[PDB]
């Protein structure tokens, strides 16, 4: 054969697209807690 | 997953009565018609 | 150059179909196999045949095996051409098979119809119809010599030749009912056709003979044949109207691992007629002038594909009360099933539903074993029949969910199923493997 | 709900169908295979190409294997739509295969007609008329190419590819006998066409290229290859009498483990003719109307499944004296046979009687040793050709043992033979195993 | 699509072009059975069409797709809707009001 | 009778003078793969001798295989590893009126309609083997 | 959504255990008041779980 | 979902709890630990006559 | 997809990582030239992303009108214009992606 | 799709891909110091009004500061197209000392010119909004004007004056007010009854540090690298219309200057580098019959059509050797720009840069005119043969000549941008180099 391979037109063997998980994982909760009140925080107890 | 057999093939011939029949032990008396029913016997009878 | 170029051709690509070559294809390896012949030989029926009659013949151990049984029938048209509808078929109303005085089998004249809308097809289909009918425009007393062969399952493959040999003390036995009746024959619609002759008839049985040490195998060792049995029950149709929807839960009296249930909707009188009749082109006699009646058939044009003369709006099967597969439309069991599982046409008004991969080849492929079903029903919905017959304007437009006022007279549902069984043969006899 | 209570509902009887499991449908391995590429090569023809000549061809060695062999013909109209019949099959009147001088087999222009008539199917049959005929109503002077695929062993399966590799010494070459008329192209019935065109031919042979480890091995291996043979007879036809029902006996001169047996009657004016001429739709030139004759055919509809213009009433084949089979019908030879062993349809006047459970296919399946055998013979019944073939009443109307009186014209029968004999190819040299 | 890879695509003229070529006899009449209207059905007929998809594992039980194997992939079709289908809402360049 | 329009539900047609391919041939890097054969050679040889079924005119097939209806790889053109690979046809003169009807169904082989130069797109398409991987939950094609 | 519509949901994970779901509808008056009868309810011909 | 009874036009609730109308403490929210818990509030447009 | 309608997209798996978004728009013109404003922008109300069921962020189409008065400029700014209005004094009955 | 990108790859993309160094889809952003900013007023010493001089004193209330804006409110004395840019000619100059030393200086001009080579787009145009009446204001509009400071610390945090590193040393700036704005107290040479006196407030925007950064700027030692101007007037070898203009000015500059660029003008006029002309925009009415040739278009004073430029070629001379082969005007004023700014510049004003980047802050080569004798720019005009009143004269007209007009550009202003350094040390500032 007089051609030898060019070697153009390739490919990439066992390409894998990303991974797509079907159970869908629970949203991930914050690190943060919620900002309640700034000054008066964990209430006051008022006496008799 | 879809749930064990509650009936199964025990239910093809039941017993109209009340009275819980007396069990025959299925174990191939003929070589030929094996007859694939099951025995269906009360769990907790009349008495 | 020329098939070269593709040969070094050749790389990575290539190692999954190539390398490590297991196989070639330019050459083959023929197996050896025994010693055997194949006779036709005529047997003895046993009973007088005619319209109405009921006769049976015993299969004489001419040979050792034996397979394809051929009913030889000579009918007389009649009528012209146009007024028989696979008559030979019609005729043979019904044939038992039974073995050791064992029922194994049972197949109907429907059957045979039914059979053949789903598992037969091409110029298979027409050289079959060329056996059971007149299909050359043949005239009022023209003579015809019908075949219609059997299919019982030592019917359908050399493989379950029925080993008479092995079966020494038992005997084998067909019993056929002859139709009170066939159209365009001995009857025209309700009246009788003055003249008229009764069928000759003859049973052949083509038998296998095998050479020495093949037959005494067979003689003595013990055989479990796999084989087929037809389930059947007829039954009155919730009979579709113009003014509703009619819908019907028949609870299914079905057994064994089955294949699948195949069904249809029918007139009663009309053999092969699973279609609504109309002023259409085939659809009923003297369809497509003003003489036409939507009353009647036009009988050799029976069978149709136009599904707007089929009566089923959807189907399902329920097994225990549950839903076996979602509610499909009447055309899924008409053309889907079949296309996806047998590869051949079937006329409207004709349904399959399969419970296998094949069902029409011999090998297990998935089945529904109704021994372990409770409660298994077939769901049938139909449609309205609203559309005038005698109007083709008013069949050829209408909608999916509609069908003829004639529809309404497809008032018979045969509903069959088709599952294994287990013939045992051993010291000289043999009866079907699971009574249930 | 759903396929999951099909898969819970197990008992008894499934376990001869799914227990201890051997299969799985939802696995398939393929098989690797040697790698080669297929080429489509030219072969030249020795001599002259046109109505009446012998050409020939040697088959050039570019390839290692070959299979499928086309031969193409250039041909034109000598007159309108119906007035051909398969014309490059008759054109090709024969061919020869010879390898190293000696004949390995041969087929005829009759013998590809009645191949096709109980073999080929479908649209498998509509392509090949495709291919040998004009099938789309062209016109007087069109022109087309027509291919004609060879049938000898080696044509039909890549298993028997010829290994011309291990034959290199001995030459592979094709003989070809162009008739002397062709219908519709150079004369029409007994009458030249004046300015008809001598056909354009061309021989194409398609070969295998081997890989190296292949090619080597088929290079210097032996090789067996169990194969067909065509045999064939043409002879005096006891031609039907209208006075009476005319009978023959042939002795059958044929040889070898035969597969299966076919033949025909037909009228040898005119190609594929199988059946009586008559003045029913498409049964004569110009049938159904006034212009009708019942002299020539409609040449363009000279195949009929209507078998009241067979000849054929019964027959048998007795081997040394003994009944083969007991004596069937002409249409038993004609529908059931085929129906059984091939699955296709047999037009009227073509018949097949196998010793074989597949005549259709390449494994050996029971055969017919006629060498063992010193008097086969073919026993025939004739019709009586007492009908008036003029009045399509009389032959659509007509009795099973009665045909058209035009019957008596078909004075030519034709009986072949398929048999298993096995090439043997050694030290680059090859023939048959068995003379005879 | 497989876990957002192209395995395969078809066109409608492959579908006609497939057919043309790999179908046959019986199966190819019940297949236009399936797409079109052969019964000489007139103007507001209506009709459901199956037309089965010829992707590999729409041939063959042996290459059925294991979703029980792909626990991290999807398995989806897409499709596209021609503009126009004869005979249907366009009469070859009229739109069918 | 217009022939600038089709009767729809007759569109394709086995008449082989409305086809407009005269020959074709297929040409792997620089040299012949085969020799150009007609185009009703593509039409109704290859069908019939790898497929068994009836090809309708103007559409054409081309198989490198024994048997490409099947599954069973059964001989494979490598484009992968070929330079050039070139498709290279030859037309019908399309000098028939096709308004005339003896005019196209007298006519010769290297002939067709007028109105075959309507036929202005070409749709060429190729079949052919890979692997799906499939492995702990995953997979795709071997050879992208 | 529409009507002779077959449509669906996958829940999502938002929350960890779920109880009550409601469809909700919007429909127009085709007729004058005594016209209907539960429109919403007829709308929903099935939900499978 | 919350009562069982009819409520009136113009008469609204948003529950934190799973059974408001009861006694029994099922789920609060707790507005001593939350910065600026707002109501927001879409009209609707008063055009007809 | 409609005035006044609120849809959605799941976000294909079918590359590794995602930048870029372009929602595609085909509009037509009420009126003539000068009867409209930046109208694929007043038509996208607002968009709202969300990653495993939570919210990450949203935009009004007031919010993409104000960015684009403060953030874009020059000629970003006025092709950003040509991709969201129509600006070559098209007239009514014009249709424009 | 993309796969098949990734796949077509060999050794010529070694260079570009092979042993990867970074990313584009990951960043990294850097950590950084906390800090706020704040705008604060200052206070205006002396008498705002026209033509007076004002100061005021950067007051401690951040640590560092950068960003200066001049506010100025100012009512028009005449309708649209009276007005150019008058916030910018009402800050006639400003002077920055530090410590007592003059660290810089800005004049209107310079505030011009620089807008006109190193401003562009829409921060020109923004720019011009802050500085001027761009929305056809009729007489009577009052408008606030921000005026931005362009000293080294006014354009970049990176040389923010360290108020911090400076306890001992205070921060000023003076400035002065022109006595007239046209189109706002004055009109060409007439005064403007009724109109009001300007609304002056410096706001100073101050960066708070936190504990670390603010010490280390308070304790340690800074090098600023900043940017200073130089500027001097000189009389224009004014254009003639006989004959070809020449002119060979000693530049008395100094320091690593990064560019020179000068104008000629037209003093009467704050703005006008280029001639009067009969032709749309350029001048007062013009294309009418009531154009005239002797007053410009305020609104439109500056322009890019070059044939009523002055400047026919230059170069530069260094102690008596060539910088560069002379090069016409139009190089000075398209080229330069294009090369070394990448915006564009209005027609009479001049570029030439000695740095790669000249609009940028980091050094990108300068010409130390502290090592140079004679610094000599030399000027070749263009012949002012050109009738300005007739358009097609103007419009039709050569390369070498310009308008009759061309003529009142007497004025000529040539600034020169260097670097030095602002040590800052022991809470005191002062420059390295004077």
């Amino acid at each position: 054969q007089p051609r030898g391979y060019a070697g153009l037109r390739p490919y990439e063997k066992n390409y894998e697209g990303i991974a797509e998980a079907d159970v869908s994982a629970l949203q991930a909760r914050y690190l943060d807690q919620t900002r309640g009140r700034p000054r008066t925080g964990d209430g006051d107890t008022e006496p008799i | 997953w879809i749930g064990v057999n509650t009936q199964g093939s025990s239910l093809k011939n039941a017993n109209y009565d009340l009275r819980a029949d007396p069990i025959i032990p299925k174990a191939d008396v003929g070589p030929w018609m094996m007859s694939s029913v099951d025995p269906n016997i009360y769990q907790k009878p009349l008495f | 150059a020329g098939g070269l170029s593709q040969l070094v051709a050749y790389g990575a690509q290539d190692v999954y179909l190539t390398g490590n070559p297991q196989i070639t294809f330019f050459k083959t390896v023929y197996r050896r196999y025994t010693n055997f012949a194949i006779e036709s030989i005529q047997q003895t029926i046993n009973g007088s045949v005619g319209f109405g009659n009921k006769v049976s013949t015993q299969i004489s151990r001419n040979g050792d095996l034996i397979t394809d049984i051929v009913v030889e029938f000579v009918l007389t048209k009649g009528g012209n051409g146009g007024t028989t509808y696979y008559p030979a078929e019609e005729l043979l109303q019904d044939v038992e098979l039974e073995i050791g005085g064992q029922r194994i089998d049972k197949h109907y004249n429907d059957w045979f119809r039914t059979y053949d809308a789903l598992f037969r097809m091409n110029d298979d289909r027409y050289n079959y119809r060329r056996m059971t009918d007149w299909v050359n425009n043949e005239l009022v007393g023209a003579q015809k010599r019908f075949y219609v062969p059997l299919i019982f399952f030592f019917n359908q493959t050399p493989g379950l030749a029925l080993p008479l040999i092995a079966l020494q003390y038992h005997e084998v036995k067909l019993y056929f009912t002859l139709a009170s009746q066939v159209q365009g024959v001995n009857y025209n619609g309700s009246s009788a056709i003055a003249g008229a002759a009764q069928p000759t008839m003859s049973v052949w049985v083509d038998y296998i003979f095998l050479d020495t040490q093949e037959r005494t195998r067979f003689a003595q060792l013990p055989h479990e044949y796999l084989i087929e049995q037809l389930q059947f029950t007829g039954s009155e149709t919730a009979t579709p109207s113009a003014t509703t929807q009619a819908s019907q839960n028949i609870r299914l009296n079905f057994n064994h691992p089955t294949k699948y249930l195949a069904w249809n909707f029918n007139n009663p009188t009309n053999y092969g007629q699973y279609t609504a009749l109309a002023n259409i082109p085939g659809a009923c006699s003297g369809a497509g002038t003003a003489a036409a009646t939507v009353t009647t058939p036009d009988y050799g044009n029976t069978g149709t594909y136009n599904e707007q003369l089929a009566v089923l709006d959807s189907a399902k099967i329920q097994l225990n009360g549950q839903d076996r597969f979602a509610t499909r439309k009447g055309s899924y069991f008409n053309k889907v099933q079949p296309y996806q599982s047998i590869g051949g046409v079937t006329p409207a008004g004709v349904y399959l539903y399969s419970f296998a991969l094949k069902p029409a080849g011999r090998q297990p492929s998935g089945t529904c074993n109704f021994s372990r079903i409770d409660n298994a029903t077939l769901s049938l919905t139909y449609k309205t029949c609203s559309i005038d017959a005698t109007s083709p304007a008013a069949v050829l437009g209408n909608t999916e969910t509609v069908t003829a006022n004639t529809a309404t007279l497809l008032t018979a549902l045969n509903i069959y199923a088709k599952n294994y069984n287990v013939l045992r043969i051993m010291s000289g006899m043999g009866g079907l493997a699971y009574a249930n």
